[PDB]
């Protein structure tokens, strides 16, 4: 046997060597895959990110010695059932809302997300983007929050959590009250395997720790701890 | 304007479609049983090839 | 103007009623003769291991022996099948392919996926080190699938509802096809090289010849996305498997459906589709981690394939038969004869 | 001041060669017909006065010698001259009650049959517990190796107990302590007798250090980052078997140097128990820290009321970690006296035995995830 | 660690004992 | 092919009542979740109510929470939305919509601009 004898070695040797090489630079990176509407500003999240670290765009950032690889899909059509399957084992899903007509279908986007058969396990940061503006639109009081959405009307603060700036009750109701449907279409289903995690949009330090959270639990459910 | 030429063009390419006789659908599966009686002797999978010549032991 | 619509359902109706004319009876009626094919039986000969994340694609070479596999963790790696031995492990420019390609004469090897591109490496060239040769863009959805008709001229399709044919020399595309209304997922070469057939996700597939370029002809069976084809070996057929559960055939010159493989057990769809040398098997993967293997004539379900630990993405049988390549989303590539 | 029936079987020998000599070395012959001196094997009385209540200091070599020094026993010699004899019998009549002696057997033996049971079971489980762990390739992550190699520790622990106290059945037979009273081919002396005890601390010092290797890697897993598993995997596998040497075998060495008497069996004086006994404890509290930060970590996890869920959590927790060994570990053997050492005794072996058993069937057999391999196993098989 | 306690009191149970029958052994009989 | 069919709505006062059925032909109906969408002028596509597969869960926007009845009937291979009350703001064109998936109860590009298994539209006008 000799023939095959340098042709193994040579080739699968070396190979293998190169592959273990890599595969701890895989395992020690996080891919996240980041979604949101034409209007919901993840591009100037993506700057913001960035700026201190055509059919997909790549965005590596690195938070205290942790590699994280972030995934913005672009130049792709709008029907996205077939592609999405692709991010089956992303350490995390970001979901940025333009929370300021609009909010029925970022609703109905969150809920397709949150009960496909491929993404049944993989968690979801949800980011309320665009505070400001929500601020400044239920202060102005031309628009009306609750005839979009009658259940608002009766709705009271939910006074788990408080507002730590100074603010008039009405912008945290509003500011809570969509959290809040969020949150109710995540937990009608989707029990145990995965959560969601909603941030009032730094942000590098927000996905960093969600994702810890994230990782810790898997690792806990694999020991029957959780 | 736009939707006058799409819907022009599905129409022509409908019409297109619309000007090949099609054979009998008995005689187009006879020929693929045919097919598949012909070469059923060099199928391995339908014939279990044995394991001297086999290059996967 | 505003009456075309009526005049387009009579001509749908007319295609229906032609269809319908060229029915005599029952298929059932015909096949019930002949022997049923029995029981299969494989077992995995070996399993390749190596690919880190899940296995989206795979190409047998035109020799029975080397194999390559694309995965999402950016790899491509090519095998020897007989002996496991790994040839040659390609890192990708982007970690998301989707699918990858053999070149006929085997010098070149082609990949692609969500970034739109297709990327072709050249695996017999000085200092015996691959590197990509050429990079053809052009298509605005993601590229789903890529076939090579030789080293000169390759098939693309992808998720924006085209298909294309592309020139490696000069880089350009040769000719368009259009026509699809959802993404296509999986095109598949006739052994002439002189037609090709398109499943696209909106329940239909579509015929293309590579010289002219316009749909020949368009199939709707289905009632869901199609998720693979694949030529039958005498090209006068091809067999569709969907994301309702089910398996179709398709005979060009019948232009109708002509087998229905299902069964009421069965609930998640088809994700790849292959056929064997005779064509009197067909192999098909599905998300319930396991393959099955009908029969082409009976369609009886003779065989199943189980052992993958996730998802079966894709399959593969060889020119000579002899043996069948699964890759699963466990990361997996198991040979079975 | 160590005792032992070797060392009481040399004294017998120099109390003999010593009787002999002195009889020998005189002529004491002054009575006419008289008791006659003469050796029994307990003690001999040399020649006295006929018709006299002679009195003979009890011999020195007696394991309560020291108790009782004074235990003079009589042989009354005989006016006529022979000794008088028993009740139809040929012994010349002495008083057995001078220097004489005067359960825990049962409390050992009922540990040893409840630890010996709870070993056996452990081993079955644990020998099909790691087969189950090795047919299936689907769980062969770096965690199901910890697990196999926790388990095979556990296995060569049970090993260990068993082939000791096996030896310890033949280093005290009746067969081996008559040869010991013949001076001569004994099992004491040879070397496998200590071999096999070395053996069995050497096991125990290995099952401990995995039980540390299991938290420090669950540490890992939880607060670290991922590090390199080729490089991690090595660096545990020596962590649990080439450290728990670095003081098994300089404990062995200070054994054969310093008190190599009954086959590095009895711990005659605790420094020398320390060197083997200080690590153990050091993995124990170590597994303990590690176990109170899981247990919090869980806590904070859940909150974020329920309780029968933390209940479950550290139940199910605490075989893996070996926890039920910090209740009782500031008790030495030093101090614990009285139904304290019975019950920390017995609460310690019993917990330990059918701690490879709960750990088995904790980790092999409720484990979801092997459920869920053996039902796709059996579906697999069903339809053939 | 109770392994080592206990085979350590066994032994020197045992110990005990043995030198016990030695003593009767001693005793009578030679 | 796939084919979705609805019944028309003629032009109503405000606060009137109407009634779209749209009739499905070459799937399993009664395996599948079905949808409607609205097309307001200059307006894009929005998802409007639902049913799930078997008829039980139900679902609407805040606009029409308490106005419009969503129903389907296995039987006639039909599924309706009557509507009550209506407002000159619900003038549109109406589609119903079919999940692409059978056996899930959720999808996506339903509200596609170009969605494969869409109806026609009606034109409901106020």
């Amino acid at each position: 046997q000799r023939n095959e004898e340098k042709a193994q070695r040579e080739a699968n040797k070396k190979i293998e060597k190169q592959l273990q090489k890599d595969k701890q630079v895989y395992r020690a990176t996080h891919r996240l895959l980041l979604l949101g509407a034409g209007e919901s500003g993840k591009n100037t999240i993506v700057k913001q990110m960035r700026i201190l670290h055509s059919g997909i765009f790549e965005t590596k950032f690195q938070v205290d010695k942790v590699n994280f690889h972030m995934f913005d899909v672009g130049a792709q059509r709008d029907e996205r059932r077939k592609w999405i399957q692709c991010f089956n084992d992303v350490t995390a899903i970001i979901f940025v809302v333009a929370s300021s007509n609009r909010l029925q279908a970022a609703l109905k986007l969150f809920d397709s997300i949150w009960n496909n058969k491929w993404l049944r396990d993989t968690s979801v940061i949800l980011f309320l983007n665009k505070q400001d503006l929500l601020a400044e639109k239920v202060l102005a009081g031309k628009s009306k929050i609750e005839d979009y959405f009658p259940e608002f009307a009766r709705y009271t603060t939910p006074e788990d959590a408080t507002p730590e700036p100074g603010e008039d009750p009405r912008v945290t109701r509003a500011k809570y009250f969509i959290r809040d449907e969020f949150l109710r279409i995540s937990t009608a289903s989707g029990d145990g395997r995965h959560y969601c995690y909603p941030h009032f949009t730094e942000n590098i330090r927000r996905v960093f720790n969600d994702c810890r959270d994230i990782i810790q639990r898997m690792h806990l459910r694999q020991y029957e701890l959780l | 304007t736009a939707s006058i030429a799409q819907a022009r063009k599905l129409v022509e390419q409908l019409k297109m479609e619309a000007n090949i006789d099609r054979i009998k659908v008995s005689k187009a599966a006879a020929d693929l049983m045919a097919y598949c009686e012909a070469h059923a002797k060099e199928d391995p999978l339908l014939t279990p090839v044995p394991a001297s010549e086999n290059p996967f032991r | 103007l505003d009456q075309l619509r009526q005049e387009a359902e009579q001509l749908k109706n007319q295609i229906r009623d032609a269809r319908k004319a060229c029915a005599d009876a029952t298929l059932s009626q015909i096949t019930n003769n002949i022997d049923p094919v029995g029981r299969i039986q494989m077992r995995t000969r070996r399993t390749l291991r190596g690919h880190l994340a899940k296995i989206y694609a795979m190409h047998w070479g035109t020799d029975s022996r080397l194999l390559v596999s694309a995965s999402q963790d950016g790899k491509l790696i090519i095998w020897d099948s007989y002996t496991t031995n790994k040839v040659h492990a390609i890192p990708l420019r982007s970690s998301w392919v989707m699918t990858c390609a053999y070149a006929p004469s085997g010098n070149y090897v082609a990949c692609g996926g969500l970034d739109n591109i297709c990327s072709i490496y050249n695996l017999k060239t000085r200092e015996g080190n691959v590197r990509v040769s050429r990079e053809l863009a052009g298509h605005t959805g993601y590229l789903s699938c890529c076939r090579f008709l030789d080293d000169n001229q390759i098939v693309t399709s992808s998720g924006d509802t085209t298909c294309a044919l592309w020139d490696i020399e000069t880089g350009q595309q040769t000719t368009t096809f259009t026509g699809h209304t959802g993404d296509v997922m999986s095109l598949s070469l006739a052994p002439d090289t002189r037609l090709f057939v398109s499943g696209a996700c909106d329940a239909s597939a579509k015929l293309w010849d590579v010289r002219e370029g316009m749909c020949r002809q368009t199939f709707t069976g289905h009632e869901s996305d199609i998720n693979a084809i694949c030529f039958f070996p005498n090209g006068n057929a091809f067999a569709t498997g969907s994301d309702d559960a089910t398996c179709r055939l398709f005979d060009l010159r019948a232009d109708q459906e002509l087998m229905t493989y299902s069964h009421d057990n069965i609930i998640c769809g088809i994700t790849s589709v292959s056929f064997s040398k005779s064509g009197r098997l067909l192999l098909a993967g599905y998300d319930d981690f396991n393959c099955n293997v009908w029969d082409a004539l009976k369609a009886d379900r003779a065989g199943v394939l189980a052992g993958h630990d996730n998802r079966v993405s894709c399959l593969g049988v060889t020119d000579d038969g002899m043996a069948v390549a699964t890759g699963s989303w466990d990361s997996f590539l198991k040979i079975w004869n | 001041a160590t005792v032992s029936l070797w060392e009481t079987v040399q004294k017998w020998r120099e109390y003999r060669r010593q009787c002999q000599r002195s009889l020998t070395e005189d002529p004491p012959p002054a009575t006419d017909l008289f008791c006659n001196r003469t050796f029994d094997e307990y003690a001999c009385w040399p020649d006295g006065e006929p018709g006299s209540f002679v009195n003979v200091s009890c011999p020195w070599y007696l394991p309560w010698a020291s108790s009782v020094p004074q235990g003079h026993v009589y042989r009354f010699c005989t006016a006529e001259g022979l000794w008088l004899q028993k009740d139809n019998s040929s012994l010349p009549w002495r008083d057995l009650s001078e220097c004489e002696e005067s359960s825990p057997e049962e409390q050992l033996l009922f540990l040893y049959i409840i630890y010996t049971v709870g070993y056996a079971l452990s081993f079955s489980a644990l020998v099909i517990a790691s087969a189950i762990l090795l047919g299936f390739r689907h769980l062969h992550c770096t965690r199901n190796y910890i697990h196999l190699n926790l388990f095979a520790s556990f296995i060569l622990r049970a090993l260990s107990v068993f082939i000791k106290d096996a030896a310890l059945k033949w280093m005290y037979s009746t067969a081996a302590q008559q040869h010991q009273w013949d001076g001569l081919l004994s099992y004491q002396d040879s070397l496998s007798c200590r071999l096999v005890f070395l053996l069995m601390q050497y096991c125990v010092a290995a099952n401990y250090y995995w039980l540390l290797v299991e938290g420090v890697y669950l540490y890992t897993l939880l607060a670290f980052s991922v590090l390199s598993e080729q490089w991690i995997f090595r660096l545990y596998v020596s962590i649990g078997w080439g450290v728990p040497l670095l003081f098994v075998v300089p404990w062995g060495i200070v054994k054969y140097l310093y008190e190599d008497e009954g086959c590095w069996t009895r711990n005659s004086n605790m420094n020398y128990w320390l060197i083997i006994r200080l690590p153990i404890l050091f993995a124990i509290g170590v597994n303990f820290l590690i176990f109170v930060r899981v247990i919090c970590i869980v806590v904070s996890k859940l909150k974020a009321d329920i309780k029968c869920r933390l209940a479950k959590s550290t139940l199910t927790l605490i075989p893996l970690l070996g926890t039920h060994e910090v209740i009782f570990a500031f008790v030495m053997d030093e101090h614990a006296r009285g139904t304290l050492r019975f019950i920390k005794l017995f609460t310690e072996l019993s917990f330990t035995s059918f701690q490879g058993l709960m750990v088995a069937i904790l980790y092999c057999f409720v484990n979801n995830e092997v459920q869920l391999e053996f039902r796709k196993s059996w579906e697999r098989w069903r339809l053939e | 660690y109770a392994q080592g306690t206990f085979t350590s009191d066994y032994s020197i149970l045992l110990d005990k004992k043995a030198q016990a029958a030695f003593i009767e052994y001693l005793l009578e009989g030679g | 092919q796939v084919q979705l069919q609805e019944s028309g709505g003629g032009l109503v006062q405000p606060g009137g009542s109407l009634r779209l059925s749209c009739a499905a032909s070459g799937f399993t109906f009664s395996n599948y979740k079905m949808n409607w969408v609205r097309q307001a002028p200059g307006k894009g596509l929005e998802w409007v109510s639902d049913i799930s597969q078997s008829g039980a869960s139900i679902s609407y926007t805040g606009s029409v929470k308490g106005r419009f009845t969503i129903s389907r009937d296995n039987a006639k291979n039909t599924l309706y939305l009557q509507m009550n009350s209506l407002k000159p703001e619900d003038t549109a064109v109406y589609y119903c919509a079919r999940c692409p998936a059978p056996f899930t109860r959720d999808c996506f590009d339903v509200t596609s601009t170009t969605y494969a298994y869409r109806g026609q539209g009606t034109q409901v006008t106020v």
